[PDB]
Formats: structure tokens, sequence, C-alpha cells
């Protein structure tokens, strides 16, 4: 009959099948940046965690906070409790 | 831990001190009961970065390493930063898990023998050559003597052209000497301090430095 190039006549169903692909693919790409937003957050948050721990860690440091209770450095070095 | 109670009275490690733990003298007499003994406890620790780094380079050294023979090389060597034999039991373990080292029992004698993994052996040397260039770097002394460093590169290429085994020998012999010497007077020091980390399992953060006793 005709030797012209394939083309599909538009139709609802090509319409509607090619807005499903689309949503599809849109769902696939909001959740793949909002796993990759998540995990920058997560890792940004675990830095900042071991910050403030290497702060905190400098401050006892400085103050002879050992944070291991009242008594001193012979129960640790007893061993017999840690 | 204590000498007197923890092992028999007259043993002591010749490692890394622990940081205001004072070293308290124990009665002779003294002994647990079994059931407090069978209680006790043991303060955890290191097993990070800096020990098993240092393992591996004792390894690296001695790749043959048996029990006996790996515990006298860490004491040997200079770089000590461990505490005890339950500090380097733990490392071992920590690296095992890792994957770094593998035990066999040797055919020739029933002893332990330790390797280190061919994957990981890559890696091993990376850190071992990245330890060397910083020591080297961070000297500041190092390299006031151009005419000690060029005879000292001469003494390397005589032993690597020649048998350097008794080289290494009477090295070692020299690097225990020395490390003697020095405890003598220095000592590295370790600082913790407990933390609890998001998982919520309670860590701790180690640091090392080096005290002049005098």
């Amino acid at each position: 009959e005709s030797r012209h190039l394939p083309v599909l006549p538009m139709t609802p169903r090509i319409v509607f099948e090619h807005a499903n692909e689309k949503r599809i693919d849109t769902a696939k790409r909001m959740r793949r940046d909002r796993r990759r937003i998540e995990e920058l957050k997560t890792l940004e948050f675990w830095g900042w965690y071991m910050k403030l721990q290497r702060v905190r860690g400098r401050w006892c440091r400085e103050q002879g906070v050992s944070s291991r209770g009242v008594y001193g450095p012979a129960v640790d070095a007893a061993e017999l409790w840690g | 831990w204590q000498s007197g109670v923890h092992t028999p009275h007259g043993v002591v490690y010749r490692g890394a001190k622990m940081k205001n733990w004072p070293e308290q003298r124990i009665p002779e007499n003294f002994k647990f009961t079994e059931e407090q003994r069978f209680r006790t406890k043991a303060i955890p620790r290191d097993v990070g970065t800096i020990p098993r780094n240092f393992v591996l380079g004792v390894l690296y050294r001695h790749q043959p390493c048996e029990v006996g023979g790996l515990w006298e090389h860490c004491t040997n060597d200079p770089e000590i930063v461990l505490d005890s034999k339950r500090h380097l039991r733990e490392v071992l373990k920590q690296a095992r898990e890792e994957g770094f080292v593998t035990f066999e029992r040797d055919a020739i004698s029933n002893e332990w023998l330790c390797f280190l993994t061919r994957e990981r052996y890559e890696e091993v040397q990376r850190i071992v050559t990245a330890k060397s260039e910083a020591v080297d770097t961070h000297s500041g002394l190092r390299g006031a003597a151009a005419t000690e460093t060029s005879t000292y590169a001469e003494k390397f290429r005589e032993m690597n052209v020649e048998a350097k085994e008794a080289h290494a020998r009477r090295l070692e012999e020299e690097v225990a000497n020395t490390t003697r010497y020095l405890r003598r007077f220095q000592q590295r020091e370790i600082d913790y301090l407990p933390y609890t980390d998001l998982n919520g399992k309670v860590n701790f953060m180690w640091w090392y430095e080096t005290r002049d006793v005098q």
C-alpha cells in the first residue's frame, strides 16, 4: 500500500502510553535524587558529629575530665570492671 | 593492667604506657578468688588505624611470624604503640576480620605461623611506604648529616648486593639496644576518652603522644 517510513498515528492509547512512560521516569528520577540528597545529609551529619566528638575530646583533655566516673585512673589501671 | 595481679610477679611489658595510669606495687601474697577472677573484666583496647598499621608493618618485616617471635619483634620495634599481649591479640583479631592476616598450622612445627593476604599485600606495602616517607619528612634532624646519609645509602646498597641476613640481624640487635636506651628516658603515652556514636555503640577515641620522663 504505502512505502513511507513507519509512523504510528497519534491515538489516545499511544499518548496515554507516552504519559505513563514519562510519569514512571519522573517517579524514578524523583526517588533517585531524593536518595542522593538524603545520603548527602547523612554524610554531612556524621561529619559534624565526628567534629563535635573531636571538640568534646579536646575540651575534656584540657579540663582534665576523664568521663569515667568519680574514680581516678587507678580503677582503669586495675581493669577489673572496664 | 597491673603486673602483680594480671601476670606473675616480675612480668613487665615494654610497650606504650597508658597516660595517667599509676604503676602501683602489689604484694607477692596477692591472689584472686576463683569466682572473682572469672567475673573479672578487661578494659577495651584500641583496634583502629595506628595499631593495625603497626602490626601490619611488623608482619611485613617478618613475614613468617610465630607467636613468641611476633611478640618479641613487636617489643623490639621502636614504633611500639600497643600496650599488652591482650591488645596485640585484639589487634590481630581485628586484622583477621578485616581480611589481612591468615593463620596456618606450619607443617614443620606445630606453632601457628602467620601470613599476609596477597590481595592486602599491596595495601600493606603502600602503608609501609607512606609511613616511612612521612617519618623521613617529619624528622627535622634527619638530613643534617649528608655524609651520614650517603654512608647509610652505601650500606643499603652493599647489603642489597651481598647476603644481608647477618646485616639484618645486627641491625635488629642495634634497634633493640636503641629502643631500650630510648625507653630509659622517653615513653609513648596513650590517652583515651569514651564516647557514644549515633548507632548507640560505646567506643573510645585514642591519641598517642611522646613524653620525656627525664
